[PDB]
């Protein structure tokens, strides 16, 4: 009958539709690789699929994907064991390198602009009309590491225009440098600012941005990278 | 086996339990100490399950279906035929599920993500503890549980909900039924409102985030954000079965009689309980 | 313990937000509202402008009149009193005409004519934001999904008071306007048929709301836990892959052996959350037109 048409119907329409879901989810990563960057030899039943061009916003470009898959950064890790699937131990620093859970991905060095092609991201001094409308002001409050030791100073805000959002704290080193600290990574305290991630000793190792009023998605990666790595390596500087 | 960027995350360390031993992966998935705790139970509970269908004289999944005890046995054990292998399989499941919940906890930190998921993986965790722990104890057997079993849960669900009348009117109940619906339209929304903005007109250029907040605007006179409807999701979900949980705890619990009539409350107030006309007077 | 971003923790604000100007007539866009500060800890904090237009007044004013037809009614069930009208809120209830005048445009107006008339305004009210859904997105040169995901919803509720009222012969088939009523008709709408329980789609349709709400807190929790890198700029994530991308879709992966990209759990997302109404919808339409009861039709298939 009718009905057991159509039930018979939507599940095979149903099996199409996953197909076609999980096709689109191989645009990136894909295909598949051995631990050596071979290309490995079961990619599984889904094809890649047809590649797709985003043509992006401010004369910017064009990006075709599935395309040629590169990291563009060479890896510090070795082999700790003779067959596939466990750990590959850094051979450095992890931090310094960027491996682990502090890796950051090879991102375009431009930032992110604006529905008008503007920087999308700003100190709050550049932002003109912006300013803390609630909440404890950060600026002027000195940062505190995971050791219980003041590693600098809050001297700005750097916000995100168009959602009217504090993304990274600039804080003022010893020496005078300044480094960006995520906003997410932070706890705004009434008398400072408490970074639990990162030992005091560790601030001046994250990485600096070229210019000072603009971040690019290149050192936003290696920043939030670095920052995010110091969960798991400031572990032994870290003791509540 | 890696996705072309994989390499560089597989480091060693972020467990919770035995350091390197079971640090590893197999295929795409990665094992870890409670990789093996959940293999284990869920090795144990689906034997169990199988042992149960011979007892039980079919193979037939539509008609497989696992009872817990009944009421004369209270919270006590019961012969396994009779309703312990339920409760071994519901100390499996728990097992399997709380396991399941610290693997994700610890790929997390190998990671170096937040905790959110298994974070809102513990309210799911939680509804069930609530329909086969915290209820029957509560209630008094474990019989007051549901069965295992594709259709046989189905009429627990209808049965047990007919026995307090309409269960729409169980007020929590309604709470949580507008969650489900408000998540499913909000997943709805920003699922929609990415891809517009990613996939746009032919031979257009990709729309800005901006242009999605704009859309919305336009639309309602409002827009939450991007980091506004992520944390909205979350939300609505973790509300849902949240009140979920609730409007079972409470049901035959702290009120035993038809749901309906717990709205007699409200009408008898009395400044207006006695004026005659409308419906209930 | 470390900072999770449900909330903010500090607040900043700048210079009303008027917003892009694509093709949209700007004209029709109102005045910025206030800003929210409640609002501004969880998402954004300003408020308007909002775009008025042709369809959005038709459709606002549609709106009000079904709104307030229905309000009429009640007050006169209330015997105008303010304190009848309040204890008895719930259980008021504007029903469908009688079986009796079937398809009929002609029932009393006490006997089921009011109903159409809000009928009627509420199919004007919804259809006119259908097409300024659409409408809104063409002026901005966006992709129509919001408007061809809005047609899902409107599928089930097209079904239920229209589609399904005009196949089995008449009216009366359909919703009452009411807070209690409503839901005694959905409970005695499964009664009927035998038990919606075995009514597949009914049970697809759980699947799919069910898993709204699996998917909803896997995609939310996710991006969440990944903000830390920007994840929630999920447009510049698409269109460049960043760590955030990454740790997303490995967390996934190492859990569960499978994963999307940025765009791709999107695409999961809109298909999970209409999938609900629009098997939803078959479910209904078939329940009495071809299929009289679900227990009978269960166990033969037919
Ligand atoms: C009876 C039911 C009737 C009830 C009415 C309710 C209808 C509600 C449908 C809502 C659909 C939501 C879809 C969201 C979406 O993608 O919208 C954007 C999509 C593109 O928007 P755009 O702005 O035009 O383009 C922007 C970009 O250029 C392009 O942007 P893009 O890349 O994002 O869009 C590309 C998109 C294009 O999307 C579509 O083309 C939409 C397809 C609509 C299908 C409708 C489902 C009907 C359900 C049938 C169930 C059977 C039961 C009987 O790709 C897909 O999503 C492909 C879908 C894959 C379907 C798999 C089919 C398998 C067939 C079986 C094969 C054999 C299997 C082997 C075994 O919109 C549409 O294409 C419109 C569809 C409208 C049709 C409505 C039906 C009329 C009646
Ligand atoms: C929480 C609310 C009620 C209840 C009310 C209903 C109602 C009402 C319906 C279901 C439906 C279903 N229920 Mg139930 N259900 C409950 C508790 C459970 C439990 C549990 C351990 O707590 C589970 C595992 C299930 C599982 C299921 C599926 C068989 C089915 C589709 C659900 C879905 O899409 O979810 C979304 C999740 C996903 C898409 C992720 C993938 C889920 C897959 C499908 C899981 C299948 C597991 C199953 C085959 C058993 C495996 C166990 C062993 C390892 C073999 N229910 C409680 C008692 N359930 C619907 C149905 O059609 O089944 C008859 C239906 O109409
Ligand atoms: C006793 C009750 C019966 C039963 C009878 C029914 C009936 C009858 C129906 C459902 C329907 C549904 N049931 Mg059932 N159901 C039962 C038990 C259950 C259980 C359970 C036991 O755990 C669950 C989980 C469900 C779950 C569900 C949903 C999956 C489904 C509706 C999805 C939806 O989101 O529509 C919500 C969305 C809409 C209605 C879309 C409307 C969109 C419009 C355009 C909104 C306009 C707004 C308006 C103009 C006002 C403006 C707003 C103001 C400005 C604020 N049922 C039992 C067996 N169920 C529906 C279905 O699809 O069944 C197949 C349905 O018709
Ligand atoms: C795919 C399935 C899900 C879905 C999707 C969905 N719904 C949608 C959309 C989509 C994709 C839209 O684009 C469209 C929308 O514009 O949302 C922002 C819509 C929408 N879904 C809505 C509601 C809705 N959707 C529902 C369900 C669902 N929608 C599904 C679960 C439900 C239910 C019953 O679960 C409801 C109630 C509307 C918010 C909006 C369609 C708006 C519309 O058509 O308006 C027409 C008429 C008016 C302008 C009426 C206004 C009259 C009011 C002023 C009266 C009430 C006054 C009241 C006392 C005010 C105070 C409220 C307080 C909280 C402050
Ligand atoms: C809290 C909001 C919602 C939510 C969230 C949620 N669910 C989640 C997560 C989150 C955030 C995960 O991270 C985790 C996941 O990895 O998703 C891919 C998960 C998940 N939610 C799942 C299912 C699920 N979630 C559901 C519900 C929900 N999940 C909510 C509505 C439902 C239903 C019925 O609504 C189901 C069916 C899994 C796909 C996955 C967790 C997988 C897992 O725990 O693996 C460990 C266990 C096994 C491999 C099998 C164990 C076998 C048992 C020992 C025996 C079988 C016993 C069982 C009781 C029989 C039941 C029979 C039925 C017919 C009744
Ligand atoms: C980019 O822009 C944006 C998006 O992106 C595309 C979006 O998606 C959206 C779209 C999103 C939305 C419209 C979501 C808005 C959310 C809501 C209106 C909330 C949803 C929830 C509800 C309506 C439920 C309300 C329930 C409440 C307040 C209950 C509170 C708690 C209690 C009363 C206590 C409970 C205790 C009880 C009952 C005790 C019982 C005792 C006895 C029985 C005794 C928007 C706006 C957006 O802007
Ligand atoms: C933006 O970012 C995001 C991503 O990517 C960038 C993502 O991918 C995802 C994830 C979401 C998707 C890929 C979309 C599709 C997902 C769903 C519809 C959810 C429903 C899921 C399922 C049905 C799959 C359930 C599968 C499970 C639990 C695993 C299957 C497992 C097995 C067969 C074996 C289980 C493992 C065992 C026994 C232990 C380990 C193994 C040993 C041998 C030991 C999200 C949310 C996201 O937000
Ligand atoms: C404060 O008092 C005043 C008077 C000021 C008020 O305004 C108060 C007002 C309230 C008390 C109002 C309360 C309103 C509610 C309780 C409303 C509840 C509504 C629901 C629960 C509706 C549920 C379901 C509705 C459904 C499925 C409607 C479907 C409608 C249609 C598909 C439309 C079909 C069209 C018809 C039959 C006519 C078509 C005619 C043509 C010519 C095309
Ligand atoms: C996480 C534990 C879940 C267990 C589910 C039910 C187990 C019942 C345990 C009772 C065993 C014996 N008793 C009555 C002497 O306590
Ligand atoms: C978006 C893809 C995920 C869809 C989930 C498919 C599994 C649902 C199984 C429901 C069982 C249903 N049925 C028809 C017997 O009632
Ligand atoms: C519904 C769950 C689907 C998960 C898919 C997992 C893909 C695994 C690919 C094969 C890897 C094989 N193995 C375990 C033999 O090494
Ligand atoms: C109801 C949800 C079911 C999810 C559908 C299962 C998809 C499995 C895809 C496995 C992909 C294998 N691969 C390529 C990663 O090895
Ligand atoms: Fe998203």
């Amino acid at each position: 009958d009718l009905a057991s048409l159509a039930i018979y119907s939507f599940w095979i329409f149903l099996a199409g539709l996953i197909y076609y879901l999980q096709t689109e989810n191989m645009r990136e990563g894909y295909p598949l690789e051995n631990e050596d960057g071979t290309p490995a030899a079961n990619q599984g039943p889904f094809p890649l699929p047809k590649p797709k061009t985003f043509i992006l916003p401010h004369g910017r470009g064009t990006l075709t994907v599935p395309g040629p898959e590169s990291e563009d950064r060479p890896i510090a890790l070795a082999r700790t064991a003779v067959s596939e699937g466990f750990p590959h131990a850094p051979t450095g620093d992890p931090m310094k390198d960027g491996v682990g859970p502090a890796s950051w991905v090879a991102r375009r060095d431009l930032p992110e602009l604006d529905g008008h092609g503007h920087n999308k991201i700003k100190p709050m001094k550049a932002a003109a009309g912006f300013h803390v409308s609630a909440g404890k002001n950060p600026i002027g409050l000195p940062v505190r590491g995971c050791d219980l030791e003041i590693a600098g100073k809050v001297v700005d805000i750097w916000v995100d225009i168009p959602e009217q959002m504090a993304r990274f704290l600039e804080v003022e080193l010893k020496d005078g440098s300044t480094r960006l600290l995520p906003m997410q990574m932070v706890k705004v305290q009434s008398n400072r600012v408490h970074v639990n991630a990162l030992s005091s000793d560790l601030f001046a190792g994250i990485p600096t941005i070229k210019s000072p009023t603009e971040v690019t998605l290149l050192e936003e990666d290696k920043i939030c990278g670095y920052v995010a790595g110091g969960l798991m390596y400031a572990a032994p500087k870290r003791k509540s | 086996a890696l996705l072309s960027f994989e390499r560089k995350y597989r480091v060693p360390g972020g467990t919770l339990v035995g350091g390197n031993l079971f640090d590893f992966w197999v295929g795409p998935f990665y094992v870890g100490f409670f990789g093996v705790a959940t293999f284990f139970f869920a090795a144990l509970g689906i034997i169990l399950i199988a042992w149960s269908a011979v007892l039980q004289g079919t193979w037939n999944p539509q008609l497989i279906s696992v009872y817990p005890p009944a009421l004369e046995y209270g919270l006590g054990g019961a012969p396994l035929a009779k309703g312990g292998l339920w409760q071994i399989i519901t100390i499996c499941a728990t097992g399997a599920f709380v396991s399941w919940a610290l693997r994700e906890v610890e790929i997390c930190r190998k990671l170096g993500i937040g905790y959110h998921i298994p974070f809102a993986f513990a309210f799911a965790i939680l509804a069930y503890l609530t329909l086969v722990l915290f209820r029957p104890v509560m209630m008094g057997a474990w019989g007051y549980a549901f069965p295992y079993g594709i259709w046989t849960h189905l009429d627990w669900v209808s049965n047990t909900g007919y026995t307090y009348g309409n269960f729409h009117y169980n007020p929590a109940h309604m709470i949580a039924i507008s969650f489900f619906f408000t998540n499913a339209l909000a997943l709805a929304l920003h699922g929609a409102l990415v891809l517009s903005a990613a996939n746009p007109e032919k031979g257009k250029e990709m729309r800005t985030p901006d242009h999605a907040d704009t859309f919305f605007r336009d639309l309602v006179g409002y827009s939450i954000g991007t980091l506004g409807i992520h944390r909205l999701g979350l939300l609505l979900s973790l509300s849902a079965v949240f009140f979920s949980a609730l409007c079972m705890i409470i049901t035959g619990t702290i009120w035993f009689d038809q749901w309906v009539d717990w709205w007699q409350w409200w009408v008898k107030l009395p400044w207006w309980a006695n004026i005659p006309g409308g419906i209930n007077g | 313990a470390e900072y999770q971003n449900i909330f903010s923790q500090v607040q900043v604000r700048g210079p009303a937000d008027l917003g892009m100007t694509e093709d949209v007539n700007l004209a029709n866009r109102s005045g910025v509202g206030p800003f929210s500060t409640l609002l501004g800890w969880f998402g954004n904090a300003q408020l308007g402008p909002i775009y008025l237009g042709s369809l959005g007044v038709l459709s606002l004013f549609s709106g009000l009149m079904w709104f307030f037809t229905i309000g009429i009614w009640f007050w006169y069930q209330a015997g105008w009193n303010p304190a009848v009208f309040l204890r008895d809120l719930f259980f008021f209830s504007l029903e469908p005409p009688a079986p009796e005048y079937g398809l009929s445009f002609a029932a009393p107006l006490k006997e089921g004519g009011l109903w159409l008339i809000a009928s009627f305004f509420m199919f004007v009210a919804v259809w006119s934001w259908w097409g300024r859904t659409y409408l809104r997105a063409q002026a901005l040169g966006m992709g129509k999904h919001t408007a061809w995901a809005f047609l899902s919803a409107i599928w089930l509720w097209m079904v239920l008071g229209f589609i399904r009222p005009i196949l089995m012969g008449s009216w009366s088939e359909a919703v009452p306007y009411g807070i209690f009523s409503h839901l005694d008709w959905t409970n005695n709408f499964s009664l009927v048929h035998g038990n919606l329980f075995y009514n597949p789609f009914h049970g697809l349709s759980i699947a799919f709301l069910y898993g709204s709400a699996l998917l909803f807190a896997m995609h939310g929790a996710t991006i969440l836990a990944v903000s830390r890198f920007g994840g929630e700029r999920e447009l510049e994530q698409i269109a460049d892959r960043g760590t955030a991308a990454e740790r997303a879709a490995l967390f996934w992966r190492w859990t569960m052996g499978f994963n999307a990209t940025m765009e791709g759990i999107h695409r999961w997302a809109i298909w999970m959350a209409v999938l609900v109404t629009l098997t939803g919808g078959i479910g209904i339409l078939l329940s009495g037109t071809v299929v009289d009861n679900w227990y009978v039709w269960g166990q033969n298939h037919g």
